[PDB]
């Protein structure tokens, strides 16, 4: 569990930073933060990943029903490609958005720092896989990376949607509903934590320089995350990466595991098997 | 209603970015053909973006501002209990 | 039938611009490389030898081929969009309403008599329709896909109920 | 009222005939509702036999 | 220059990398003029077919009846026993079930000698 | 959203013509065949389709966008495809 | 039992003495009611058979089988009286006939105490079936799929003929009863495997079991909808029947001399099911689907463990009802667009919005979604064969794999999709064919509630 | 009670006196306050009235008793009818022995989740309770067959005496 | 005062040594997923109405 | 931590092996000890029904936590200063760990050097 | 409708056989290609070139555009492989070869670390979790009759 | 503004 929570929680995340459409990249970060949910329960850590379920449940919703906002509001549109500068132009949605993703990516007393940082610190101090521990840190930055993304490409900078704008959120439903989970998103990482039995020993003294670790990974990747972001916006021209051309497809496991044993299977099936 | 359509001359190179790109192409020797048509996203209302930072410190300013009120009076409370 | 060499030149030009805005997004980038790919392909206009044109364009489609963006920026109603065929579960064709029942029927009345108006229509210019599809027929079969129009007064082009009364793109 | 009467015919109703299964139906079979014992700790009372189970014993008494 | 796509079975080349459609000979002039000729000839069929108003049944397709039938009970009448469809036969007949039984006939030969011996902890199992 | 009739498409379709810098704003027409009229290279066509496909959010096949070439043309074909039935 | 079987024989005159076109409803409501009498003897006593004579007795293993068969009668009548009111009134006057005595035979069949009365019935079975595939078979390869299932069954039949009356002169007598109770321990010599593959071979065959089972895609695709269903419904069943019947005397022989058998199945399901990842034609589709979860109950008896028992008839009879409506799932369709491929009808959701619905949950029950009894019986048989040896899962858990994948194919390429352009025939689906659906669904979730009296006398 | 505790063991509910220090109200107390009125009570009263209406027609059932009958080691070979006999009586105590474990299962599972996370000390006699009785089950019923019968059981037994006696002699060596 | 139960309830089957019945175990994993899970899915039907309205 | 930079990357009988330590008797080293004594019987934890990892010595800051959270509903507020004697536990038996870590480290000092000592010469 | 002959027959063995075969099955003499008979009793159907569905261009009318077939069209012998949602063989941006070595690459790359991780696992400097109650011999699961080993946690 | 729908007929 370790190991496959580890691979999960940064393969999927490494995919999740180079794609253009929210719905993969939020699926993506699900996906990650599942892959985080098992290395929790791994080092018999039950009850803090039961944790982790009610707080991603809180804020991971809403990132979705707020990327619903602005795909239905805009002509159904996806790419984060062709948004652009959402900031003023929606202010719930985009109060929503900073509010969900700080909450996933950390941002202490929040409804994040309740669950991830003390996984984080749990795996810290434990006998884990060494490899597996440095997945999670890397993963953890890699959180805030893509969390940069959904901010700068579509709420930041400069729009680029189709001319006629149909940009409305005014509907009570909408914005209702958002601020329902929105007050979840604030104060319920700090309600169950303080509410429920103590139903693990808990980690108290360590060296400051891991305690910490959680929130400098983040914060560190906050930091070129936002500097290569806005390395785009930079005159110069991109060149096409090999390593990203691995990245944005999806790490090449469709290309391959979804059309290399379905040929074989569906062949064998019909040259063998039935003629 | 009807739309009434925004007049045309709202939308020139000037002021927006896309300044800086004219004179790249005018070095090199050509001219930009459709600099006019997307001077409308760099301008008006929706210029003046915010930067990263900025939007992440969205309601800093009050919210600073209600901490000090609040800290104010529990320490008065507190204090004099 | 046959792309010509320019058909296809810029059926490279479309969708080297559409894969260059997967590429760089913000509109400045875009009217600044999307100048340079016009001014490059202005150059070679008097390259005159037109097997240097294919030479001119052997190493521009590897080339786009090298550049080509993983995730090219696709249009939601277009195939590979995300809105394909998407509006199609509701686009139950006209026919079957011919099977719908009298209290059925009689909700609408208005439209069915009308609808009724398109059915004998289609019945009076069917005979007129095939018999001007093949009294102008090319021999040894259609050559060409492309269907005659209507060429005298009052009779319909041929093959036009399906293509007039095709579902609506926005059923609901 | 819109919400009375759904509160009525759709909590009212159905907690009803599901109290009054829980009840005097399957409650009246052995194990069939088995609950987690009642975590008493060294210095409350309990209630069956009003018994005292003994304060906690003299702490090594340390602070911080 | 980067590397060039080379193809696979599974990932075609593109018509847009394959030299043949480069060089449009005056051979291939025509080649590919009567794929129009023979697909209009198909098309004015079936739209007048297709818009006919008499018309009420479906229109049956040839070419998708003919592929029933050659997926189907056409396939004995052509099938010549070879080596290779001998050997075939074999290896995806015979070949899996026997290694199947080996496999098996293994692991139970081991369950029940354990068993025998009395090797294997069945003390709860009583429900089989 | 409220759909998209003839006025509301010669507009936009004028608009986005009008834009564009080459474009004279008096030889502006509906009915004007670009190179013929307007002298426009064969490279243009192919350019400025996008820009008449921004403006409307939809594909235009370079099947059809080949014998697109009139400001008529263009919003005859916009409205069709969108099921603009005025 | 003779309060069924009087019913049922005198139904027979009912038919052929009504009038002209009141054939099909008299026939429906007796023979409804006669399912309703059916039901009476769900009830099993404790450990006992309900011997009522020496000619007739039931268990808890014939009991849901003669009531799936009372119930199916209807169901036939419902499926027919489309493609047959075109013919004259003596022709289908005849048709009603035939599976009226076609049940007669199987409620004989699983009532029958002794092996050899067992035996006459089981293959007499084939007679109207043979006649109803041949003659209204709407197809030109019926005429070889008649020759391809009589001589298929029967070649495996008549050996069994031989071993049967050898028991008789050997240990005496020969009905059900004695046979448990004076059962002696099988030998290892080679006569008695013989023996074994006589007294086994002709009941693997009906099943059928993987090799010899090309008589069900022949018999199968062109038979007709309302023979289809009985031939899928239950004569498969009285194969399976026979096999913890007659599975009393091969102890302990049964234990070696199953391996090629076992091999056969837990292998033929992956192929079987393999098949039906790609089938051009909806009905060869639903019969190769029959022979993987026949294979399946193959697996299960073979074992011959208390727990595989029980899921063997939970499944026997639960794929027989789902089994049966899928075919009248393909008749539907086939009716609209007078042809059996996949492709050619497809998106039919839009246009019969019902029928989605009814070929959906169909999709879902022959998926084995719990808590439906296919699920109930499949889970047991991996539980059983799992005990017997731990790679069995490897196998038997893929197929479940494999049968998700090809069953939302079907479902996936007819209901779902885009309609079919120049297909405009399919007019409103009539209360008939909606009916009889439900007649499938709603017994089969009903029984749901209750697997007790599905799980047969291992129970 | 209608069940008895000797087969059902409860062990004493030990329920706290609630006594808490803290100004606000307990929320859950008055929570079921109002369920008692709006809930429970109306339960009651139509329960206490379906009651009255039983106890004024009170129609009777018992428990068959099968008397015993000589079993399957007695029975003369081949003696069809007392093998009937016998083998019914056999499957009688199959039943009945299939319950016993059940029983034993099901107080097994209840001490689980009474006991709480404190399961794996409190009930250990539970635990090889079960174990006996599993044990014994084993050498029972176990690996008769799908067509278990009386004979079968006998012959798994005898089995196992002519076991043990070879390990009698064995260990007197 | 944290306490964990369990509703068994109607038995399905008594399968021989089997006694398979519907029964709701609950806990804590339970009786904390229940209003996160219900809280959650409120909100999404909320927004379901905005969202799928000319479904 | 140091000890994991130097185990794999540097010695090998210097970095302690949590797999196997205690490796050296307890009462050595230092003469007489003091015993880990648990204020609380073996009935406490088992009627408190605390977990088995939340079974330590350190329970006995921990048994009147969760009645102060009982006895203090809801008041998610309070139940911090007893929370705070019990995280102040931690600290003490955690960093007698670490105690004992350094012992066997510096005991593993004790044994190669001093073997080293008597090697090269005698 | 159609007649028993325009039905697949066997192999096209002389050349006017094939003419014939590719009239059967609308198409030329040019195109038309009988799949290699190794027995496997393919008959005269023509094989074509691996194209599934989606290779086909979308903004062509079809006359049945779900699966991108006009009518009359000899459809592939492998059409259910190449459906629109079955396996597809559209054109990779990147070789398969290469696509195939960054996959295995990666995932042995990711097993083989990880291996090397719990050869030199990572942990703090702390040693074991002493547990009171000779190591908690009773409540673990042990019996009351075989009383505890000694055991005993000590303090410095 | 409303217009006509094509539907199925469900009335069956
Ligand atoms: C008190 C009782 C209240 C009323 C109960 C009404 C029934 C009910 O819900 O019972 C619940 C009971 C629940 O049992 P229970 O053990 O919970 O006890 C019930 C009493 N209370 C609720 C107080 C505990 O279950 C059953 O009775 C099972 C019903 C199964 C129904 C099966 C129908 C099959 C129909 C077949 C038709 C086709 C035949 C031909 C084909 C056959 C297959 C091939
Ligand atoms: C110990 C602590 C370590 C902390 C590490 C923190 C790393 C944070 C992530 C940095 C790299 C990813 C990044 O910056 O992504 C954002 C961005 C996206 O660029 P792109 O997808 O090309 O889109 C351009 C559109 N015009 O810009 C990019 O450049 C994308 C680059 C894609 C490839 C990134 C590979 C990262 C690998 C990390 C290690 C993985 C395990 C080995
Ligand atoms: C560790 C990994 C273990 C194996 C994991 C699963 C392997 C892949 C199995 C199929 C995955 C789903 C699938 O069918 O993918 C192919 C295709 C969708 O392909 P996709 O890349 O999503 O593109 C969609 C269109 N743009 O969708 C389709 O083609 C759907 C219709 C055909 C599906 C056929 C699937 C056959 C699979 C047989 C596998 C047998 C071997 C399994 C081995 C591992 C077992 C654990
Ligand atoms: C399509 C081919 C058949 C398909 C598979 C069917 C099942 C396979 C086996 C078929 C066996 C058929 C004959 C079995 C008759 C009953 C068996 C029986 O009662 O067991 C006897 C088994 O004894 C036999 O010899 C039975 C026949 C053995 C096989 C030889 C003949 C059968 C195979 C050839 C004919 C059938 C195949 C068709 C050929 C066209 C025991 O008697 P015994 O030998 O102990 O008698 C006492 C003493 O020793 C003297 O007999
Ligand atoms: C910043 C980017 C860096 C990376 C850059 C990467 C650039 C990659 C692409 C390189 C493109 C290459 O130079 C030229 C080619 O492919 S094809 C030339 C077309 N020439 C002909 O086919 C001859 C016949 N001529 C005509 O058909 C008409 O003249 C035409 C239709 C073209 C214009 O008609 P009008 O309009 O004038
Ligand atoms: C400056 C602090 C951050 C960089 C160093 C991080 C070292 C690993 C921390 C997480 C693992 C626990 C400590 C080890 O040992």
């Amino acid at each position: 569990t370790l190991c496959l929570g580890a691979i999960t929680t940064l393969f999927t995340a490494l995919c999740a930073i180079t794609q253009n459409d929210i719905k993969k990249i939020v699926a993506f970060s699900t996906s990650s933060q599942l892959g985080l949910m098992m290395v929790t329960i791994g080092i018999n850590q039950p009850h803090l990943a039961f944790l982790h379920i009610c707080m991603h449940a809180f804020f991971k919703a809403m990132l979705f029903m707020c990327s619903g906002s602005i795909i239905h509001s805009l002509n159904d549109e996806q790419d984060i490609r062709k948004m652009g500068g959402l900031y003023k132009a929606m202010p719930f949605t985009t109060t929503a958005l900073i509010i969900g993703s700080l909450a996933l990516t950390g941002m202490p007393y929040l409804t994040g720092f309740y669950s991830k940082d003390l996984i984080i610190e749990a795996v810290n101090m434990s006998y884990t896989n060494a490899w597996a521990l440095l997945m999670t840190l890397i993963a953890t930055s890699l959180t805030a990376a893509y969390s940069t993304r959904i901010i700068f490409f579509a709420f930041l900078g400069k729009p680029r949607f189709p001319p006629l704008v149909l940009i409305n959120e005014n509907n009570p439903l909408l914005i209702n509903s958002i601020k329902r989970l929105l007050i979840g998103s604030i104060f319920a990482g700090f309600i169950i934590s303080n509410n429920i039995p103590p139903m693990t020993v808990p980690n108290t003294t360590m060296p400051l320089y891991m305690k910490m670790t959680a929130l400098i990974v983040t914060i560190m990747g906050f930091m070129l995350a936002l500097e290569l972001n806005n390395t785009t916006y930079y005159l110069k021209f991109k060149y096409p990466s090999q390593t990203y051309k691995f990245s944005n497809m999806l790490g090449y496991y469709p290309s391959i595991m979804h059309r290399l044993p379905t040929y074989h299977n569906l062949s064998m099936s019909q040259k063998s098997a039935s003629s | 209603s009807k739309m009434e359509l925004p007049d045309y001359k709202q939308w020139k190179i000037e002021g927006t970015p896309l300044e800086t790109v004219q004179e790249k192409l005018a070095a090199r020797g050509l001219r930009d053909p459709w600099g006019r048509n997307e001077a409308w996203r760099y301008s008006g209302g929706f210029a003046n973006n915010v930067s990263f930072v900025g939007a992440l410190l969205k309601g800093f300013k009050w919210g600073f501002a209600a901490f000090v009120v609040a800290v104010g009076a529990e320490y008065y409370l507190e204090s004099q209990n | 039938a046959y792309l010509t060499h320019q058909q296809k030149v810029l059926r490279l030009y479309k969708r080297a611009l559409r894969h260059l805005e997967s590429w760089c997004v913000h509109r400045d980038k875009y009217r600044y490389f999307a100048c340079l790919m016009r001014a490059r392909f202005d150059e070679h206009k008097n390259e005159k030898d037109m097997v240097k044109a294919t030479q001119l364009l052997r190493q521009a489609e590897e080339e786009f081929w090298y550049g080509q963006h993983p995730q090219p920026y696709i249009f939601p109603e277009s195939p590979g969009g995300t809105s394909y065929e998407r509006y199609e579960c509701y686009k139950v064709p006209e026919w079957c309403l011919d099977d719908w029942h009298p209290s059925e029927k009689a909700m609408y009345p208005d439209y069915f008599a009308k609808r009724e108006q398109w059915k004998r229509l289609r019945r009076e210019s069917w005979e007129r329709e095939v018999k001007q599809l093949q009294e102008e027929t090319p021999p040894g079969g259609p050559r060409t896909e492309a269907l005659p129009p209507a060429r005298k007064e009052g009779d319909l082009p041929p093959l036009w109920w399906h293509i007039v009364t095709r579902p609506r793109e926005r059923p609901m | 009222y819109r919400h009375s009467i759904f509160a009525v015919t759709h909590v009212l109703i159905p907690v009803w005939i599901i109290h009054y299964y829980l009840k005097y139906h399957v409650t009246a079979k052995p194990y069939t509702v088995v609950e987690r014992k009642p975590r008493i700790f060294p210095g409350d009372t309990i209630l069956e036999t009003g018994e005292v189970i003994p304060l906690m014993k003299e702490f090594p008494d340390q602070h911080h | 220059s980067f590397p060039k796509y080379k193809p696979s079975r599974l990932a075609t080349l593109p018509a847009t990398l394959d030299p043949a459609e480069y060089d449009i000979s005056p051979e291939t002039r025509k080649a590919q003029a009567e794929r129009l000729a023979i697909r209009s000839r198909l098309k004015r069929e079936y739209l007048l077919q297709y818009n006919d108003p008499n018309r009420l049944g479906v229109i049956e397709d040839p070419a998708l009846i003919r592929w029933t039938y050659a997926r189907s009970a056409n396939i004995y009448p052509n099938f010549r026993p070879t080596p290779k469809t001998s050997l075939l036969g074999a290896l995806f007949g015979i070949g899996p079930l026997f290694f199947w039984y080996y496999v098996f006939k293994t692991d139970r030969d081991k369950k029940e000698k354990l068993i025998q011996e009395g090797k294997l902890d069945q003390t709860f199992n009583i429900s089989y | 959203a409220p759909p998209l009739t003839l006025e509301a498409i010669k507009d936009r379709v004028l608009y986005v013509l009008k834009l564009y810098d080459k474009i004279d704003p008096e030889k502006l027409s509906v009915n004007s065949h670009f190179m013929k009229d307007l002298g426009l290279d064969s490279l243009d066509q192919v350019e400025i389709i996008m820009a008449m496909e921004d403006e409307f959010g939809f594909e235009i096949p370079d099947i059809d966008a080949e014998k697109l070439m009139c400001p008529q043309e263009i919003v005859d074909y916009i409205a069709d495809k969108k099921d603009v039935y005025e | 039992m003779l309060k069924i079987i009087i019913p049922t024989t005198m139904l027979l005159p009912m038919t052929w003495m009504s009038k002209h076109n009141m054939i099909w409803i008299n026939a429906t409501v007796h023979s409804l009611l006669i399912s309703l009498i059916s039901l009476s003897l769900l009830n099993q006593l404790g450990e006992n058979s309900l011997n009522f004579s020496l000619t007739f007795f039931s268990d808890s293993l014939s009991a849901p089988l003669l009531v799936l068969t009372t119930w199916l009668l209807p169901l036939m009548l419902m499926a027919s009286q489309s493609h047959l009111s075109k013919e004259t009134t003596t022709r289908k006057k005849l048709y009603i006939t035939m599976l009226i005595l076609l049940q007669l035979f199987l409620i004989m069949t699983f009532t029958a105490t002794e092996l050899i009365l067992f035996y006459i019935l089981f293959e007499a079975t084939l007679v109207p079936t043979l006649i109803i595939i041949t003659r209204w078979g709407n197809q030109t390869e019926r005429l070889n799929a008649g020759l391809y299932f009589l001589f298929y069954t029967l070649a495996g039949s008549l050996p069994l003929l031989v071993a049967l009356v050898y028991i008789q002169n050997t240990t005496g007598s020969l009905n059900f009863l004695i046979i448990h109770y004076w059962s002696h321990p099988l030998s290892n010599s080679w006569s008695n495997i013989f023996m074994w593959l006589a007294c086994i071979m002709a009941f693997m065959v009906k099943m059928p079991l993987y090799g010899l089972h090309l008589w069900l895609p022949k018999a199968h695709v062109e038979a007709p909808i309302a023979g289809s269903m009985v031939l899928a419904a239950v004569l498969l069943k009285l194969g399976g029947y026979g096999m913890m019947r007659i599975t009393t005397i091969l102890n302990p022989l049964t234990n070696y001399m199953a391996y090629p058998f076992l091999m056969l199945s837990m292998w033929g399901m992956i192929m079987t099911s393999s098949i039906c990842l790609r089938q051009t034609d909806l009905k060869s589709l639903i019969a190769y689907s029959s022979v993987s979860h026949m294979a399946l109950v193959i697996v299960a008896i073979m074992i011959q463990t208390p727990w595989s028992f029980m899921g063997a008839t939970a499944l026997m009879i639960a794929h027989g009802l789902t089994s049966s409506m899928l075919f009248c799932l393909a008749n539907t369709n086939y009716e609209r667009v007078h042809s059996r491929t996949m492709i050619l009808a497809r998106g039919l959701q839009t246009l019969l919005p019902l029928m989605a619905t009814w070929w959906l949950m169909a999709s879902l029950t022959n998926l084995a979604l719990p808590p439906s009894i296919n699920l109930i019986g499949e889970l047991f048989i991996i539980t059983a064969s799992f005990s017997w040896s731990n790679i069995t899962i490897i196998l038997m858990g893929m197929n479940m794999m494999i049968t998700a994948l090809y069953s939302l194919y079907m479902l996936i390429t007819t209901q779902r999709g885009k309609y079919t352009h120049h297909i405009n025939n399919i007019k409103a689906s009539f209360t008939r064919e909606n009916a009889l659906m439900a007649l499938h669904i709603l017994p089969l979730l009903l029984l749901t509630l209750n697997p007790k009296m599905i799980l047969g006398p291992l129970y | 009670d209608s069940w008895d505790k000797d087969v059902y063991p409860e062990p004493p509910r030990r329920t706290p006196a609630p006594a808490p220090q803290t100004s606000l109200p307990n929320p859950v107390t008055y929570l079921t306050k109002i369920f008692d009125l709006l809930v429970d009570r109306p339960v009651t009263l139509a329960r206490e009235f379906i009651e009255q209406q039983h106890a004024k027609n009170r129609y009777y059932y018992y428990h068959r008793e099968f008397r015993r009958v000589p079993d399957i080691t007695e029975c003369e070979e081949k003696d069809i009818l007392c093998m009937f006999e016998a083998e019914m009586q056999w499957r009688r105590d199959y039943k009945v022995d299939q319950e016993i474990v059940n029983i034993i299962q099901e107080r097994l599972k209840a001490c689980q989740q009474r006991e709480g996370e404190s399961y794996r000390q409190n009930c250990a006699k539970e635990l090889e309770q079960f174990t006996q009785v599993s044990k014994a089950f084993q050498d029972r019923y176990s690996d008769l067959g799908a067509h278990y019968s009386a004979r079968k059981c006998l012959a798994k037994q005898k089995q196992r005496m002519l076991a043990e006696r070879k390990a009698a002699k064995e260990a007197a060596a | 005062t944290g306490q964990e139960m369990i509703i068994s309830n109607w038995h399905w089957m008594t399968l021989q040594t089997v006694e398979l019945s519907l029964s709701f175990k609950m806990d804590y994993f339970s009786v904390m997923f229940i209003p996160v899970a219900l809280f959650v899915t409120w909100s999404i039907m909320e927004f379901s109405m905005w969202y799928m309205h000319s479904d | 931590g140091a000890h994991l930079a130097r185990r794999y990357l540097g010695d090998a009988s210097k970095e302690p092996d949590p797999l196997r330590m205690p490796t050296f008797p307890p009462d050595y080293g230092f003469p007489e000890r003091k015993e880990r004594e648990m204020v609380a019987t073996q009935q406490e934890m088992n009627d408190a029904q605390l977990m088995l990892q939340q079974r330590d010595y350190c329970a006995h800051y921990l048994i009147q936590l969760l009645k102060c959270k009982r006895d203090s509903f809801p008041n998610f507020l309070a139940c911090k200063h007893e929370q705070h004697d019990w995280d102040y536990c931690e600290h003490l038996d955690y960093v007698k760990r670490m105690k004992e870590f350094e012992r066997e480290r510096r005991l593993l000092q004790r044994k190669k050097r001093r073997e080293q000592r008597e090697a090269e010469m005698a | 409708h159609v007649t028993k002959d325009m039905f697949p027959g066997p192999y096209p063995k002389t050349p006017e056989e094939r003419a014939a075969a590719a009239k059967k099955y609308n198409m030329r003499v040019e195109d038309y290609e009988p799949y290699p008979d190794d027995g496997m009793g393919y008959g005269d159907y023509p094989k074509l070139p691996d194209r599934s569905q989606q290779e086909r261009d979308p903004w062509y009318d079809w006359d049945h555009p779900d699966l991108r077939l006009n009518w009359g069209e000899p459809i592939h012998w492998d059409l259910d492989m190449y459906i629109r949602n079955r396996v597809d063989t559209s054109p990779t941006p990147v070789s398969w070869n290469t696509m195939c070595k960054h996959l295995s690459g990666f995932v042995a790359f990711m097993l083989f670390m990880f291996w090397v991780g719990e050869i030199y696992p990572s942990y703090q400097p702390v040693g074991p979790k002493q547990y009171p109650y000779n190591d908690l011999y009773l409540e673990r699961g042990g019996d009351p009759t075989k009383e505890p080993e000694p055991v005993v946690h000590y303090e410095i | 503004k409303r217009l006509f729908i094509i539907k199925p007929s469900g009335f069956y």
